[PDB]
This record gives C-alpha cells, structure tokens and sequence, in this order.
C-alpha cells in the first residue's frame, strides 16, 4: 500500500513499458475518405497513436490506488482520458522546439522520434488544432515555467476525472482526485511561494486541453480513424495481458 | 489566521450575487415578445424561447461585469459568443431538483424529459441530467456559483485580441473565489479541493458548449428551424 504523491508519478515516468501486444485503436479503415496518397502516413501516424495510448494504459494502471478501483471503472477513466492525455504529452514535449524567448510555431513532437510541421498539418487542414496545442498549451506551460513535477500531477488529474459518465463508484475516484489537488497545492506553495495564482494557472490549462481534445475527435471521426466499438475491450485485455513496465536504474 | 477578504472583493461578491439573482428569471415583457417571432413543434419551440430569454440575460449579466469594459468590442462578442451556451448549462444545472431528478425552472415546461424527447433529443437530456447531478452534489453556494459564471466569461477563447487583458480580468476573479474558500473553511487543507473541484467545471462545460455546437448544426441540416437569434450568438453554419 503506497501514497498517491508526486513523487511517486515523478519514479513513473521512468518506466518503460514493453508494447508486446498492439491494440488498434486508431486505424484508417475500409473506404478511408482519407486520399489514397495521404493513406500510408496517416496509417504510419495511427500505430504510433496506438503504441504511446498502450503505454499510456499501461502507466494508468500502476498509479497508486488506481487498481483498487473497479475495473468498469479502470476502464472508463482510461477511455476518457487517452486523447487528452496524449495531446498534453505532445504539448509538453513540443517545448523544447519554440521558436524564441513574429512567427507562429512550426513543430510539434508526435513522438520523441517525431516533428510534424506546421505546413502538413494545414494541407491535411488540421493547421487550427495545430496552434491551439502550440500555443494554449505548449507555449503557455513554458511561460508558466511547468516542471515536470506540475506535469505528471496534471495527468493525474486528467485521468482522475470522477464525472466521467456510467461510473460505478464515483467517490472512489474523488477521493484521488481530491487528493491530487492537495499535493498540487502544497507542491505550488512550497516551491514559488510568491505566486499565489499558480494552483489556478496550471489547473486552467485543463479546459483549453479539452476543448483542443474535442475538436481532434471530430477530425478522427470525419476519417473515421477510431474504432469505439472496440476501444473499451481493448484497455481491458491492456490492463490485465500488457507487462508490466521496464525500469531504468 | 486566514488572509481576509479586502473592501474591493467582499463588494464584488455582493455585486455578482445581486445582479445573478436579477437575471434569474425572465422578464414577463420580454417573455412575450421572443415568442411573437417565430407538426407542433411545440416542444422545440419552448426550449429554444427559454433560451433566448436566458441567453439575453446572460449578455446583460456579463455586460455589467467590471472588467467587461476594459476589453474591445472585438473581444467582447467573442466572449459572448463563447461563454453563453456554457452559462447555460450552469443556469439550468443550478435548478436541479434532487427529489423529482428533473430541472424546475418555474416555468417547468421547456427543459423537460417530454419536450426533449418530443423534439428528437431524447439523448441530450441525459448527457444534460448527469451535468446536473454532478453539479448538485458540490453544494455550492451562491458566491462560488456567480464567481464561477465569471471566470467562465473571461476564459481564454481562440480569436482574442487582447488575452493578455482577459487573462488579468480573470486572475482577479479567480483570486476572489480562492480566498472566499479560505475565509469559508477557515484556511483548511480542503480548501484547495474545493477550489480544485470549481475551476473542474471549467473543463466539462466546454463539452456540453460543445454539443451544443454539434447539435445545432444536426437542426441545420434536418431543415429545423433554429431561432434567428441563437444561430448569430453561436455561429451557427446555413449548411446543407
Ligand atoms: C490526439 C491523438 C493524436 C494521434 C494522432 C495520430 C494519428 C491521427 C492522424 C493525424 C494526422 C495529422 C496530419 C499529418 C499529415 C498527414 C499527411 C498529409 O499531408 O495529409 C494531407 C491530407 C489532405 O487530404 P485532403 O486535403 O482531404 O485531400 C487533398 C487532395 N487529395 O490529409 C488527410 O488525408 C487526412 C488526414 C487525417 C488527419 C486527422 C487529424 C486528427 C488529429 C488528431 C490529433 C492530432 C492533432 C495534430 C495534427 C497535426
Ligand atoms: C448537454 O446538454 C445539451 C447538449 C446539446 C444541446 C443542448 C440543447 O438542448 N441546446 N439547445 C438549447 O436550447 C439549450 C437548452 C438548455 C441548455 N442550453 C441550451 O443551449 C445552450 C438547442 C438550442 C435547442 C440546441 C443541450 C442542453
Ligand atoms: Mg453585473
């Protein structure tokens, strides 16, 4: 029996997960209206999507107190929070490539391997999407000086959503959520006495990550790149075959 | 012991509370006249004339806002445009009635499982009711509830010309609610859960916005008329 604490998501992030079993969340599908040229790299986009919401899974489930819950539970906070999860660690890894300290960003980081750049996300006419996440998310973390520390607290708050709809035990992810806002506050008033409005700050990033994550869905399903039907019994066969994550010393 | 609240936030508290208590209920002038506009179709007609009467005090409530001057005409209409289905959701949300697990809004006829269904939404009352539930069990109060409608109207919206200026707007509305928690619960640890669980509010009702915006164009293109007024206050598209 361990804390749910920030220093314990901090150990979290150091694990690797081996992504033995692939699961097809994002595919591109029979009578893609996707063009045939453009088949191939959205195809090539989708299975990375897929690896990094496998780890993402495989993360969810060992985060304290997080495998106490049900597991139609396990399941739905997982199947509502993939998407926003990956585009907040897209952000966070698009840091790195801003431009300065008037034009606008250019790259964001699909993956520690990846950079797509601005013009193909307007000929795929994403371009919108695209500097939304550059700049309400990527390029406001930075002026707010987010460590990873505020990051992976974040996530967890992210996931710990207690209104997700057609839960079993709604007080049961309350009370971690709950406890969320206590170590983000006391990890806010520790380190940057001085700024008071932090604990807000940091916690309005989350609306604009919605927003960003809605309208990325209505993309997806106008390609008709994701597979509901089968995403919840994914996670299920994710939670209990995938092993568990590889640690670095 | 606890930073107290000063002079300038303890009158804004009163302000936001006295003007939302104003803008509750429609005005019995105004209730008349939307209607004269525009097989029954009785049932859209009810929900769509209660929500030009709260969508116009919506507009009068955030005109009246200090701090809703200072932006540009510019910024002021996309704030609008943006914060008054979200408002709407919490307008009709702050109405919830757990006993009967329905929305009374006095009138009771518009925002009801019957017109919904009536009207081919039978699946948005549900997604409506769970807003509703869950928003009941936090138990707030009138000042977390007018704050909260005022930090929702100085959100940082995609096509602002100043979000510096809106941003400051809302940090000092923000910070009225942080110490009203305070004050309120004597400076206990739980007094970032609660001011957590508030500014959560902000990340759900962009959904409901949301399927507003969706749902309004699904009217569109069934050839459902929709108001006049709710098409240019939500952008909605003449699509085919
Ligand atoms: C949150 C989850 C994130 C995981 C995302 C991973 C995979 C999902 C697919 C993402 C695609 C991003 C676009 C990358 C460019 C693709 C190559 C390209 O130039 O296509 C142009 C084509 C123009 O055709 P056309 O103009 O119709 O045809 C022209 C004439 N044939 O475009 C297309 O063929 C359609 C592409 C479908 C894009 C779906 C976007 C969904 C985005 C989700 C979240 C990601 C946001 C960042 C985006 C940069
Ligand atoms: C999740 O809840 C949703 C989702 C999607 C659409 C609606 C809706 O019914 N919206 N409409 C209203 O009149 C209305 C009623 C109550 C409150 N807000 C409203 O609008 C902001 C239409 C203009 C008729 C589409 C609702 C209530
Ligand atoms: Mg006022």
């Amino acid at each position: 029996v361990q804390e749910l604490s920030i220093e314990r998501l901090l150990e979290m992030e150091s694990l690797v997960a081996d992504p033995s079993e692939e699961f097809q969340f994002l595919r591109v599908g029979p009578d893609s209206n996707v063009p045939p040229k453009f088949r191939a790299p959205v195809s090539s986009l989708c299975q990375i999507g897929n690896k990094q919401i496998a780890a993402l899974v495989v993360w969810a489930r060992d985060i304290p107190h997080f495998s106490q819950l049900e597991m139609e539970d396990q399941i739905l906070l997982i199947k509502g929070s993939w998407n926003e999860l990956l585009l907040f660690a897209i952000a966070w890894r698009s840091m790195e490539f801003l431009t300065e300290e008037t034009s606008p960003p250019q790259l964001m980081c699909l993956m520690p391997g990846m950079t797509l750049h601005r013009n193909s996300a307007l000929q795929a006419g994403v371009g919108q999407i695209f500097d939304r996440v550059l700049s309400e998310l990527s390029l406001k973390m930075r002026t707010l000086r987010v460590d990873q520390a505020e990051y992976v607290a974040l996530k967890a708050i992210i996931l710990l959503n207690p209104d997700v709809k057609g839960l079993k035990n709604r007080q049961e992810v309350e009370v971690l959520r709950e406890k969320m806002f206590l170590c983000l506050d006391e990890y806010c008033r520790r380190s940057r006495s001085s700024e008071e409005g932090r604990f807000a700050a940091l916690l309005l990033r989350l609306p604009a990550l919605r927003s960003i994550s809605l309208k990325s869905f209505e993309h997806l399903f106008f390609f008709h790149l994701v597979a509901d039907t089968s995403i919840a019994g994914y996670i299920r066969d994710a939670l209990r075959n995938h092993a568990p994550p590889i640690d670095t010393n | 012991n606890v930073p107290p609240l000063t002079a300038n936030q303890k009158s804004l508290i009163a302000r936001l509370v006295y003007y939302q208590e104003g803008y509750e209920q429609p005005s019995e002038e105004d209730l008349k006249r939307v209607t004269q506009t525009w097989d029954s179709d009785m049932p859209f007609r009810q929900i769509t004339e209660m929500t030009i009467l709260t969508v116009q005090l919506i507009v009068e409530f955030a005109k009246g806002l200090p701090g809703f001057s200072k932006i540009s005409q510019s910024d002021q209409i996309t704030l609008l445009k943006a914060c008054s289905s979200e408002v709407m959701m919490l307008r009709v949300a702050r109405r919830y009635d757990a006993a009967t697990d329905s929305v009374l809004f006095a009138n009771n006829q518009a925002y009801t499982r019957d017109n919904y269904r009536k009207a081919g939404m039978a699946y948005v009352i549900e997604d409506l009711l769970h807003f509703c539930r869950c928003m009941y069990s936090m138990m707030m109060d009138n000042v977390h509830y007018a704050l909260l409608t005022a930090i929702v109207i100085f959100s940082d919206r995609p096509g602002l010309e100043q979000p510096s200026l809106v941003e400051e707007i809302q940090r000092y509305y923000l910070n009225t609610l942080r110490v009203y928690i305070l004050n309120q619960n004597s400076a206990s640890p739980r007094s970032a859960v609660i001011f957590g669980k508030i500014l959560g509010i902000l990340t759900e009702i962009r959904t409901l916005g949301m399927q507003n915006s969706n749902m309004c164009i699904s009217l569109k293109l069934k050839n459902r008329k929709l108001p006049p007024f709710l098409e240019e206050i939500w952008d909605v598209a003449d699509v085919a």
